[PDB]
């Protein structure tokens, strides 16, 4: 970090967006990127992976998000 | 997916720093 990575976000119907981001971005910031790139609103997005619900104010780096990582995208 | 430069312009628009 700062270090550019990409993340893949898949929703339950199989729609996929791959987002370029930086390890210092927050989860809330990624969600803003996701939102813009999928026609939705950042505050209606939930990001998970298995048992982890990502908190908005934590950076990707502190969540140890790796390059290429697949995240689960949900709507609220 | 968006290029680095297209991502950077979007980032700029959202108040985020460059990649």
């Amino acid at each position: 970090g700062s270090h550019m990575i990409e993340v893949v976000c898949n929703d339950r119907l199989g729609k996929k967006v791959r987002v370029k981001c930086n390890t210092d971005d927050t989860i809330g910031d990624l969600k803003k990127l996701i939102a813009a790139q999928t026609g939705t609103r950042w505050n209606k997005i939930v990001l998970k992976k298995w048992y982890t619900i990502f908190k908005d104010h934590v950076s990707l780096g502190d969540y140890e998000i790796h390059d290429g990582m697949n995240l689960e995208l949900y709507y609220q | 997916s968006l290029s680095i430069e297209e991502t950077n312009k979007l980032r700029a628009k959202l108040g985020l720093k460059p990649l």
